């Protein structure tokens, strides 16, 4: 039923301004350490 | 029971006929596409 209701509102939903601000905050400073993680180890291509 | 369990629903808080999921694999797009195809109705009530 969690799963039936996330598809009906995920569905039926359209981004306001503000949601985008938050998301923005959230991807862009919020997790800027574990990106960067992410990011330094891509690139480290190894040989052996 | 439920017929006024149902109608006290409805009558203390409005709810829209959308948001109500009868079981978790209703689709409320999919339902309402197949009864109009299957019972036409006349489209001049809902626009004039």
């Amino acid at each position: 039923e969690v799963l039936a209701a996330a598809n009906s509102f995920a569905e039926n939903y359209s981004a306001t301004s503000q949601d985008m601000d938050l998301f923005q905050t959230l991807t862009s400073c919020t997790f800027s350490k574990e990106y960067a993680w992410k990011d330094f180890l891509n690139g480290i291509h190894c040989d052996v | 029971s439920l017929d006024r369990e149902a109608q006290n629903m409805v009558v203390n808080k409005g709810i829209c006929p959308e948001d109500v999921i009868p079981d978790s694999l209703f689709s409320f797009r999919h339902t309402m596409v197949l009864l109009r195809r299957l019972f036409p109705q006349d489209s001049i009530s809902s626009f004039y």
